[PDB]
């Protein structure tokens, strides 16, 4: 104890803590790389963030921090406040909304040989680009760059202790489950700058556990999105043709508005959800300006056209074409029918024709 | 007080004492530091986010030997307050932390007796992280957690013992939402890459359902209801659509609204939701064949009205339930025929989810 | 000015912040209290937190600063900063969401007998219990603990200046008025510990300005929970019977759901507009529930079972009582109509009970 | 440079100078300071939450004996930069602090003149919290205030003065929501538990009304239109319904829309609101009565048909207006009897509401 | 690295070197210093709240005489690199800062070359503030921009030049909303109550507009030719009122929700919100005339007819418009006269619309 204070103190009699600590002016150190993750947060895909909980495990070695263990009662490894050694800049390229690095700075050890291991932890917000298709099946690469700012390769080189990240001590409980996290080794140079600079980029692969949205979003929008040819069905002289419309059209912009709310609001690629949902709008808004010109037509009988070769079109040619005061007027009630039958038709073919383009990637 | 200024000098002149260095008599020997933690309140419990905010006081005890004093040497002092910070003190903190503040909140003064032995106990608002398992909405109880380890130290220089397995409730405001059901705390022990030790303190919590049993379960329970009823109502009325389109909207509403306060986590689906959503998909079939039934409904004049099929409706189902005009009919059975059926599965639904929690 | 420098000096020459300063090792030190709120902000009902601003008077004693003002030009009240001179530990027992006191710590007079003048600003946020139940007119009793730490009663007592709070630089400006601000002092022994620990528990009592509330939120939903019993009296055959009652419940709905997102969401009470608006809709679902069995028996005519004792029930005997092709629909007609009216009675009768109820309090 | 090392060094070299203690020639006299400030941006007026956020430059003015020197004896220096943290300033701050910053944010330097006159300027952002008169939404003049005083030193050894009564617009970015009316400013005296100076400046912001103009006004005041026209509507179609519901519960929508922009204070109504709420009353009331025309409207048989409340409505109050189809009649007249009553009311009510702002 | 200790010691050991004082060898000469700034990304542009989200690394390079050094003397070092906080540097700040941070983020070391030049480049993220102009939604460029300059030392004592007129998109990840159109830099001069020098980078960015242009452009263009359809459907439906309603009140629903994204000025009308509120007044004018058609419709005993007004709209208007059932057909003529005219003013809308922009 007397002996671990008498350490420090020959330790730093005068040892200074911005010097680039090596033997030779030319010799570089090498700094070793364990990512070890403790929680992944949020994922917040609109802002395109990912808030993580990390250690970031640094090791290096220092000639000026050497001793012998048998003249100090074989202490070994001493735990030193890193504040006062000197310490590599290791830093975040990539971080948003947030302090680039080693906020916190807790103790590190120091081996009998000069070698120095930190592993402090600290909060990352990443961001990494958010690719919205396969919505809520979807893989996310995210990747976080380490590097060192100051120092080129010629002075520090970084080394990948795994190039998987430690996953040891993760926080298991999310949304998301790994599928795999890489380290890789990269080095190159900066355009303002003269050297080469190293970097190690960690590219976490996460796919979203889909079953919480497909609850409350899929399923809802396509039990919507049914009755968009329901309406046709319907006789005209209920009337509640077009009520039908209006809440289906209505309920699926707010789904789809719904979700642009919480889709990153990128030019990249269109959210195939949204694409979907955004077509079922257009066939239903064309479903309800059809549906008005099914009810137009179908009410009046005195002073109308009825001009043969298209009420012939319709009763006489068209009913079985698709099928494989009251004369007037019921003449009316049948043509609306066959005008309606025949989007019917329309409308179920191409449907099932739009959802197999859905489906082509699965396909 | 004039002595404590020179006890205090004594104790704290650098050239006695090294903060930075842990102060046990042998290197071989280790010390031990006691681990008390106190609930003042429980704050908040934020299932969305997965998070419970306590504030905390946690009893820290060790003992110095370098900061024993004589007590007949100065003025028969027994105890002296001493700042944290400028003692050593083990680096225990928490290893469950969103978006946490990882040490404590004060750095109280820390109360040391004369045979060197150390109280501490600073105040903190930590903001634990849990799994919230969330299915029998709103009667849940919660299992969360926080550990409390030293991030310097391994089971090799400090080991870690509890005064108690349950924490104290000793000064606490009971007003949350929740009830306390339990509250034990275990020592754990597991080699990683290094040796270390775990403090792990469960919280179980109830909460106490009146709330949401009023405000999101009553009228949801109120609105399924009405699905049903939707069949009830002649087409002639015209708002067999009306009264159908409105009660799906409300669920998925409702639906919505619950999916915004659980947690978005796929571990397993809210009870309620489940429910909500089932019915959801009954109405929705419902609202299909309430159509089903209007197109039957309003035309005779050049229809099939194929006899097989008016004689299996109005001649053979009509008392098989109750044991143009007949257009009109056609509708009301094949609309009376879907209405036993979901009185039954509705009940035969509601049967089989309760089933489930009992 | 050169004497202000030399007596502080020797003020500081050999003063040790860290000594607990007095006389006597028994002797203590009293500390006075003096409240002064300056603002209001945030009375968050949903958190169950209130955002107060504040200055802390705080005046104790040290033999140790005392001096002669004719030594010294007549300088009698120096300022001095804080962080030099020993400072009680006051704290909020009852922070949420907070640094717990004195992050700001401004500057304090020294009187030339020894006693310290200390008023720091500081922002807190007290964690009160929020009773809602006749909202928007509601008192609210918030408190905000203010003790010692690691002094007990031995070693530090504590000192009420006023017992009311100082409210004389206060900003007025808020939804809400001061009913009373009361300091209390309180002394205990907490269960981890030894000693006795004394605190001033100071209970902020604050009334709700309703006007705002009233107008928003109470108004329209009485005007819109008139329209409960209106349905009934509307004709089956006008075919909007229902139409008017979706519109109620859901209008209700949305209001009880809107309140619920202010009230914090506790199982203490329930919140009696809450519940007020809870019944409404439990009627006038009941009254769709009715509305639609009016409207099924009400059309059909052929092949009606049209028992007798029922319609001579309604017909002949009920439409007095209640009052003190076309024969068969007709009847139904009527029939439908006394049903009808029958529970136009039920709810008349029932809502303005359940009214009195509600006004049961105010009577 | 190298002459500016060796002023500095006798200027800061503790011995001459102690920061902790005010420069004043005699104990008797005062210090002056001189406050003047200035506008870069006024950023964010928030009036839910009665806040103004505005980035500031204030000007601190003071003399101080110990910082004088001769140009002569040092490489004739007029003027040398000083870190603001090192020598003394009076601990000048905002007393209007909403979630607050007291003082200023970062600390520059200060411009020190060889006479001993001290320049400083810092950038600051700040919270100003200012009650929001919110009537004649949304062409409302704010009147909002920041209080400047020194939190340490009173009316003894410290006296505050202004450079300009109008706040400096020197480098303001004009782009806000809001128009700078009037920017003056008070020096204050009273006497509290102690006497003390306030500086006080009014900032008066005009809200350059046309967005809300357009996307809140425009549509409530379309919609409100509609109240009335209901009633046109016969009662055959139907939908004297749909239409009357949906006027009611757009104009709540608008008018909780309008709540929840506006401060949720009682200190008065937003002027919009007040009317939005009357012609919302009108609609409810004009719902009951629509209601009240299709019962009198759809059944005769079995029916009073009392003559002379027949005559009274058919014979004596259709001239009277207009100067079982009877039944249909008898609706018709009781109908447009309460719409010549709201065409009245609404555009007397208006020319009541559009009285109090003239 | 041994002799490193020792040149880093001769340099900052104080009595060399003191910070607090700028290096320049005359005090009558000046220092500049070169400015020149790089985008690592660009992160939010929040429109509402008129701020700009980058991350930046500003390359700042000057020069001191103080910190030169022979290499012969140590061994052959050129180049060493420095603690920023322990030497002098140019307090270059942002005068553009929304609840800004006003120095840079990091502070990282500083690289010192033997003949006493500085290379300086922190990483910050800055939040900038700037006038969104709002028009061509959403295919709308912004020039947003950002001021630097010393806050200490003014045009006398410090000069600042730039490196480049354009920014350097060096390590640019390009994923944004946003493309970098032009990203140039001017240095500007002005007399205030001091001379000062201004540095402003202009960031012209262009919004890839696919997105808005998808989730609200087409449904609100969707929704806005429903508008007209409304005539089209008969009286006799009864729902020439739902569909009349159900149009306007979508229409006011996404003139809202683009409200809420715009940013709250008034200094101008986005082009959306202008067409999208426009033709909502031409659906209320719509939605009147739709009510006057219907009791033109409903009722024929005791009514006016007035001939000259029966022959104007059967026998008159009919043949120009082409070129009780009467009175059905009276409101079939009013309609579409009404129809004929909003066909012609809703594209005459939109051409007007469209020319702007074209
Ligand atoms: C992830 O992204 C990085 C760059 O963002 C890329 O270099 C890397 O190859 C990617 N890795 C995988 C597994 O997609
Ligand atoms: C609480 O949580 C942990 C993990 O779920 C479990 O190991 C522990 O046994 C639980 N404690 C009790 C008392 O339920
Ligand atoms: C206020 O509350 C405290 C504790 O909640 C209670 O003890 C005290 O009596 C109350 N005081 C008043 C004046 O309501
Ligand atoms: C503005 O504000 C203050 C306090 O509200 C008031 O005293 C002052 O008279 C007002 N002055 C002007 C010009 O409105
Ligand atoms: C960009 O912005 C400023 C102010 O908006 C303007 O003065 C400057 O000329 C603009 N620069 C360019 C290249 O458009
Ligand atoms: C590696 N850093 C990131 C980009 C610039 C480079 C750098 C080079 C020298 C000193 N600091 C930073
Ligand atoms: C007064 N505090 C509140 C509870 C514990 C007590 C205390 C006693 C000694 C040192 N610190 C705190
Ligand atoms: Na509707």
């Amino acid at each position: 104890a007397h002996a671990e204070e008498r350490l420090l103190k020959k330790l730093f009699s005068g040892y200074n803590k911005w010097s680039r600590p090596v033997a030779n002016i030319s010799d570089v150190v090498l700094v070793r790389f364990g990512l070890s993750i403790a929680q992944l947060i949020d994922v917040d895909e609109k802002n395109q963030m990912m808030t993580t909980n990390v250690w970031v495990k640094q090791e290096w070695h220092d000639y000026k921090l050497r001793w012998d263990p048998a003249d100090y009662e074989n202490v070994t490894s001493i735990r030193i406040p890193s504040e006062l050694i000197w310490r590599p800049d290791i830093v975040l390229y990539n971080n948003a909304d947030g302090d680039f690095a080693v906020t916190h700075l807790t103790k590190a050890h120091l081996f009998h040989d000069g070698r120095v291991q930190w592993t402090p932890p600290a909060i990352y917000k990443s961001s990494c680009s958010i690719d919205v298709t396969f919505f809520p099946f979807d893989q996310q690469n995210c990747t976080m760059k380490f590097g060192s700012w100051t120092y080129d390769k010629a002075k520090i080189d970084l080394v990948n202790m795994h190039s998987r990240v430690d996953q040891l001590d993760f926080w298991e409980s999310g949304e998301w489950v790994i599928v795999d996290a890489v380290g890789t080794y990269n080095t190159r140079k900066y355009e303002c700058c003269a050297e080469i600079y190293p970097d190690i980029t960690y590219a976490f692969v996460i796919r979203r556990l889909p079953l919480f949205y497909t609850i409350n979003l899929i399923i809802p929008c396509l039990l919507i999105s049914c009755l968009t040819v329901l309406v046709f069905y319907l006789p005209s002289e209920c009337g509640e043709k077009i009520t039908l419309c209006i809440s289906v059209l209505l309920s699926l912009t707010v789904f789809l508005l719904l979700i642009t709310e919480i889709i990153p609001s990128t030019s990249l690629v269109i959210p195939l959800i949204g694409e979907y949902l955004l077509f079922t709008m257009i066939f239903v808004t064309l479903s309800i300006v059809i549906t008005v010109f099914v009810l137009n037509v179908h009410h009046r009988s005195p002073r109308t056209h009825t001009m043969p070769t298209w009420v012939r079109r319709v009763f006489l040619d068209i009913v079985p074409r698709l099928l494989l005061e009251r004369s007037v007027k019921e003449d009316w009630k049948y043509v609306a029918m066959v005008i309606d039958r025949i989007f019917l038709w329309m409308f179920i073919i191409v449907c099932l024709l739009g959802t197999v383009g859905l489906f082509l990637p699965p396909w | 007080t004039d002595t404590e200024e020179r006890l205090v000098e004594h104790l704290l002149d650098p050239s006695r004492y090294n903060k930075l260095i842990r102060p046990a008599t042998n290197g071989s020997e280790l010390v031990t530091v006691q681990l008390m933690v106190s609930l003042a309140q429980l704050i908040s419990v934020h299932e969305r986010e997965q998070i419970m905010t306590t504030n905390v006081w946690l009893t820290q005890e060790w003992e110095d030997y370098r900061l024993t004093w004589k007590p007949e040497e100065f003025d028969n002092m027994k105890k002296v307050r001493l700042p944290s910070k400028h003692i050593w003190l083990p680096d225990v903190v928490l290893y469950n932390n969103a978006d946490g503040m990882y040490e404590v909140s004060f750095y109280s003064n820390a109360v040391v007796s004369y045979d060197g032995s150390i109280f501490w106990l600073p105040p903190a608002i930590y903001k634990s992280a849990c799994k919230i398992e969330v299915k029998h909405f709103p009667f849940d109880q919660q299992n969360c957690t926080m550990k409390f380890r030293s991030w310097t130290y391994d089971r090799t220089e400090i080991d870690l013992v509890l005064k108690s397995e349950v924490a104290s409730l000793d000064d606490f405001t009971p007003s949350g939402e929740w009830d306390i059901v339990a509250l034990p705390g275990r020592r754990n022990e597991n080699p990683d890459d290094s040796t270390y030790v775990d403090i792990t303190y469960d919280f179980i919590i109830r909460r106490k359902p009146l709330f949401y049993t009023i405000n999101l379960i009553i009228p949801c329970v109120l609105i399924t209801s009405l699905a049903i009823l939707v069949f009830y109502l002649p087409s002639d009325c015209g708002e067999k659509m009306t009264l159908c389109i409105s009660v799906l909207l409300a669920l998925t509403v409702f639906l919505l609204l619950i999916s915004k306060i659980v947690p978005p986590t796929s571990l397993d689906v809210p009870l309620v939701g489940k429910y909500l959503m089932f019915t959801m998909v009954l109405v929705t079939f419902s609202i299909v064949t309430s159509v089903c039934v209007l197109n039957v409904h309003h035309r005779s004049p050049t229809t099939h009205t194929m006899a097989p099929w008016v004689k299996v409706v109005f001649l053979e189902k009509l008392p098989a339930l109750l044991f143009s005009e007949d257009w009109k009919y056609v509708a009301m059975v094949i609309d009376r025929l879907f209405l036993w059926i979901f009185v039954f599965v509705c009940v035969f639904g509601t049967i089989g989810m309760f089933l489930q929690p009992l």
